[PDB]
């Protein structure tokens, strides 16, 4: 497991991986997006393509189901939202190797999150910026991935040193509803019985800006899992069960980071959790059997 | 503060002690071994591929993980526990697939001492054996009965956990102990020790390397005796026959009587070094616990000289345990008081920290054998605390799979998902529904089988995905 | 009043009349057990040394509360009939029962004699020793004589009811006394206080619970300075107040409740300080069942234990799960004997309460034993001619001890109670029996006709007539 | 508990308990026997009578089982063995209250030790002294209580610091059977199917003089219990079955007293075991499942 060279020149913001976790997509202030790729017999990560994005910073990415193609989306501080669809047609690391399918500028605020909606309710996608406007946009005709509808809008902080996350719920034997976090408010939204939207719950606790927050995929369980960093170094684990309204719980809640709590991510299985912080450790929590989360190795970046 | 702790890197990681705290961000990859870590800072634009502490991608884990799941389903219903000869074969084809486990464990076991990377796995994996070895000599012959009902099957595997569990007395030692004559303390705390563990063989022959032949046959002709008849004693302990001990021990003890008010025309203390060894044979508690090293060797001793009966269990266990304490060093020692005095569920969590793999199927085994049982009572899927306490680990080990990238232990984890001897078939269904996608299909016997799970569940939509996207992916070829 | 070292109980012959100095010769100790409990004899064979010493087996119990206890406690033993042992298809249900109602019978005796032993005043040391056994057995009948193997699903009420009981019982605390501490000589804003109020909450006295806080802060600094967090202390006041205890049902519905109310103050208006803030989140995530502050407030294991079944989740699937949490919070105090044998208890390994109850008091352990061989939690697994061994099951084995032990007590009332648990002993051959009442029955202290009836009586319903010849030959000699 | 005054001039050897432990009768080397009674009103030892009864030192003495009456034996230093019998015609404390029933005197050394048989084999009792010679006297016609024959002779040692003592095996579902201890030796007698007593076995192990030897009532077990007290500092517990021909093996072994343990006793229904010694302290052992004997209680005589 040795570290390879990004090849961005100003900071990476984020890193995603493809659906076969075989690809990986790259964001960085040095407006570029590239993506690699783990050769099979080598084992190690190549470039595949690397293109000038954005016109500020691209802070958030990510991919979408195979099941509708190779299309990634990437969120931007020049208040915009572009999609890209890979042209096979195009040799690797020519620039143009993915296509540009289209740019949601509905955003009057920088952009701070892009997140797929789980495949399962066609492709979707929901973005979240500095107009605390959540806005959800369908690819209505999969027909043409050029045409995307801006299928919701709601105020998450309806009145603006501040941060922005989102993340869907997986289950697709679950009510569509996802996660958001604006500042230090985390609240949930569920797709009424009408269509439209609504605020079915919030993650309370947060003491300061939420840095991080993951739905945990449900697979195996009734209840939901979401975790999330906070700048105030905690992670925390919340339990969202519906009995309808949603019931939620604080289920575990660590500060062994002793800092802010940057990243917070899910198992594939959603049996694994990762955190990593300012201590410049990353921590891995699994479940134990009273559900409470235990800690069962440290990674340190230190030294 | 809980657990382990890894470099991220060996000689290469982007932290240094004492700067300036950055944002460190960490994404768990669809593969266990294929993690990312990175850092959201300038000059810092290096990406950290990082794998989960302690995975297991060896083909020797692959091929434990299948050798395991055959003994799980060949057990067909035996596989669980219903509440007189269907008892009489269960138990005996349980105690069958408990002793073809603790083979597929040796095996690997072996396998990974050939290959000389991490001999941390190789440790781990022997202590989960020795705690194997215990819970099968304790519950996996004498199915609630007596050590009376099948001598030879128990002192045999009670011999094989004692002498199994440490190297000692390791020869190396025996050589540091053979260098005026051998009537020290160590010789004798040493012979007992053999005595107490049943390594009688090894035993006599540390009789027959001094003071038997010289110093008795010219000294002292009456202890000559003695001590030479008693070797005889040793040379045919009663391994089979639960009569032939009572005829061996009342021998035994008569032997003692006899040396015990005799002619001493020997050292005082080489008198008494006798009778020591002459009173541990007869089982003697109290002198058993005396040349007694580990609490063990105590309660293996008491099995072997005292009373064979599992009645005195609890007590042996308590007086060995005076005698010498519990060693926390080793993860092995204390599942075993557990699983001696009763409480067998205490035993599993230190297992799957061993082996998450070995314990799943501990506990299987062990909820086969009626040992546990789930005592738990809108939409209700299961991977909790709910159905019992076997299925739980078993369905974790199963999803733990899925994430390790080996597309031969595919089936095996959807096997044990399928065949969770509790849950609904739905909800079986759901959760295959979700995981099946993740499979890493390469050939087309893959997408078949991995077609036919669509089919044998009734997942149409899950499959027409699976078509949708091998479609997409084939044109793009064009 | 009582100090062991060597695992035995240090004490004094005389207390102003001790014969040997340490400077002193070694001399000639010499000490003679009597027929009787209560009279044995130590005396020295040495110069100037001519006093007989009657000494009596340290802590043996002459009282009229234990007689009566022991009476008491053979009754519920002859009259569980065939229960006694274990082996329709109802048989099952039925057993369990009248086993289970056994237990309560046997709980109720021991709080009898426990409040007599209160009201005399002799060694504390008896008293304590007592209720220690009570505490242990109010652990073992939660967790084995009320569900029989279900769930606390199937009957809440009787759990709950019971295992608030055992907690409550265990230990004073908190004492009305400390309470009060926590009271007298800025406004209860010290950790304190709420430690204090999530401890009765933990331990199920929300009766009390309610009543400290309405005795300060409640209705003056809320209601005055924020309106949110008064509707939320109060409306939660309003939730303790109705904490299911029958309804496996009505909990579920209550616990929605409880965290929706949590909810819904944990994300609002703070006109309140920073620390009262959280002091009520941390007091509504008790009630919620968060284990993290669960665990928080716990100062014992056992409340810790308490309340995960309470707050988190009611089902004994956990239970041992629940342990290893709380003694991780808090581990074992060895001080008091009682407490090992509960963790020993809830955690499956029942046997290894026994020793330590035969130590407590040697009667209500070997009863304990019988209802545990009864209940089907221990049973024998071994595999001349006589027995009062490891041979038949432990249980066989105190119930054989404790007769034996009551023939040399001197109370003509208990042998029938001896001979009695030797004849009805579960297992061990007629004529095992037989040999045994030989041997015991000549020491019989009759008084009566009626004495020398029973007695012969049970030489007649045993056949040990040769053993009439001699109550005969021996009656011809007496008056003699 | 308060201690009484035995009201003897010189040293008391022995101290016996009559058969419902009422009574206590007490012999000294002032030549006189006591015996007291507890009066059952007041709980306080009083003296029933008291009388010259030898011409020396009388050493050992022992109750008949009351099935034969009031009937006590004394053996003393001036080579004698005397029987006793209450005449309850006489005054307590008239030095009258106790008849000399008769006189064996075949003894031609001190008499250490006397004890009763167990009552199911008759009146019959058991000596032993200097001349190394065990004897066995019969009341063979409990008709008449000074008729005593001599049922037995055997030489224990062979040729005349010295210790001696007996206990029969109480046990009357077990063949006849006593054992002795001249010195250091510790030797059991059988009586063999020739009417004879013959040497069972032998308890190895005393490095010294044996001050005492119990055997225990076997109430309830298949095997039989005698402990002794060695002038060695260890009182030594040891199971004898036999499978008839006695197997011996050597249950507990302990040397708390740290010095001579001078008397060792066994309960009413051999349940608890008493050991006494040097060390001014008396301690109470019971047997544990695995038949272990470990100390329940000690009692200190140590100011």
């Amino acid at each position: 497991m040795q570290p390879f060279d990004s090849g961005h020149d100003d900071l990476v913001h984020d890193v995603v991986y493809d659906f076969y976790g075989r690809h990986v997509a790259t964001c960085s202030s040095d407006q570029h997006i590239k993506v690699f790729k783990l050769d099979k017999d080598t084992s190690n990560w190549e470039l595949s393509d690397s293109w000038r994005a954005h016109d500020s910073s691209i802070v958030a990415i990510d991919w979408a189901s195979p099941e509708y193609g190779r299309i990634i989306a990437s969120a931007s501080y020049d208040k915009t939202v572009k999609l890209w669809e890979e042209d096979p047609d195009q040799e690797e690391c020519s620039g143009r190797r993915w296509n540009k399918l289209c740019t949601l500028n509905d955003s009057k605020g920088s952009l701070y999150s892009v997140k797929f909606a789980p495949a399962h309710l066609g492709l979707k996608l929901a973005c979240l910026g500095n107009d605390g406007i959540l806005r959800l946009y369908d690819a209505l005709e999969p027909s043409d991935l050029r045409s995307w509808t801006l299928t919701s809008e709601m105020k998450v902080l309806s009145i603006p040193q501040s941060d922005f996350c989102l993340s869907w719920c997986p289950s697709r034997f679950s009510p569509e509803k996802l996660a958001v976090s604006a500042l230090e408010q985390a609240i949930i939204y569920q797709r009424g019985k009408d269509g439209k939207l609504h605020v079915a719950a919030k993650l309370p606790g947060h003491k300061s800006l939420i840095r991080s927050i993951s739905w945990a995929p449900s697979i195996g369980r009734w209840y939901q899992l979401i975790a999330t960093g906070c700048k105030d170094g905690r992670i925390r684990i919340f339990k969202i069960t519906e009995k309808s309204n949603l019931q939620v719980e604080l289920l575990s809640e660590h500060d062994d980071h002793n800092g802010e709590v940057w990243s917070v991510s899910w198992n594939l299985t959603g049996t694994i959790l990762s955190s990593a912080g300012d201590d410049g450790k990353v921590r891995l929590w699994k479940a134990t059997y009273s559900n409470e989360f235990k800690c069962m190795s440290v990674i340190t970046a230190q030294q | 503060s809980g657990a382990i702790l890894v470099p991220m890197t060996v000689n290469d990681q982007p932290i240094e002690k004492n700067g300036d705290k950055m944002p460190l961000k960490f994404k768990l990859g669809p593969l266990s071994y294929q993690n990312m870590a990175f850092i959201t800072a300038k000059d810092k634009y290096k990406l950290y591929p990082v794998r989960i502490p302690r995975l297991d991608t060896s083909k020797e884990f692959s091929a434990y993980v299948s050798g395991l799941f055959e003994i799980y389903r060949d057990l067909g219903d035996d596989r669980v526990f219903n509440v007189s000869n269907f008892a009489k074969e269960h138990n005996a084809t349980v105690n069958l697939a408990m002793e073809a486990i603790l083979n597929e464990l040796e095996v690997f076991i072996g396998r990974v001492k050939d290959q000389d990377g991490r001999v941390n796995r190789f440790y781990e994996l022997e202590e989960s054996l020795t705690v194997l070895n215990c819970l099968r000599t304790m519950y996996f012959i004498l199915d609630g009965q007596d050590v009376e009902e099948n001598r030879s099957e128990f002192i045999e595997s009670l011999l094989n956990w004692i002498n199994r569990s440490d190297g000692e007395p390791d020869e190396e030692y025996i050589e540091q102990v053979f260098s005026k004559v051998f009537e020290t303390q160590y010789f004798w705390k040493l012979l007992n020790q053999l005595v107490l563990r049943g390594l009688l063989s090894q035993a006599i022959g540390c009789i027959e390397r001094s003071d038997l032949l010289p110093y008795l046959s010219d000294t002292c002709a009456v202890s000559f005796d003695a001590v030479s008849d008693s070797i005889e004693l040793l040379k045919q302990y009663p391994k089979d026959s639960s009569s032939t001990f009572r005829e061996w021990k009342n021998l035994v003890l008569k032997l003692s009587q006899a040396f015990g008010s005799s002619a001493t025309d020997i050292s005082g203390e080489l008198r008494d070094y006798i009778e020591d060894f002459l009173l541990v044979i007869g089982g003697n508690q109290r002198k058993i616990l005396q040349y007694s090293r580990t609490w063990y060797e105590s309660f293996c001793g008491f099995l072997l000289y005292y009373i064979p009966s599992l009645e005195l269990s609890a007590e042996y266990l308590q007086m060995s345990l005076e005698a010498n304490v519990v060693d926390i060093t080793n993860d092995w020692e204390q599942p075993c008081v557990d699983i001696i005095s009763g409480k067998i569920h205490s035993i599993l969590p230190v297992m799957e920290s061993l082996d998450s793999c070995t314990a799943a199927f501990t506990a299987m085994i062990c909820e086969a054998k009626g040992l546990i049982e789930n005592i738990f009572e809108m939409l209700e899927d299961l991977f909790s605390y709910r159905n019992g306490m076997a299925s739980y680990m078993l369905n974790s080990f199963a999803f733990e799979l899925c994430s390790l990238g080996d597309k031969e232990l595919w089936p095996v984890a959807i096997g044990l998902i399928a065949l969770s001897a509790t849950g609904t078939r739905s909800a079986k269904k759901m959760v295959i529904a979700e995981l099946l996608p993740h499979y890493p299909f390469v050939t087309n016997d893959d997408i078949e089988w991995m077609l036919s799970i669509c089919v044998e569940w009734r997942l149409p939509e899950i499959a027409k995905e699976i078509y949708t996207t091998l479609g997409n992916q084939m044109l793009s070829a064009h």
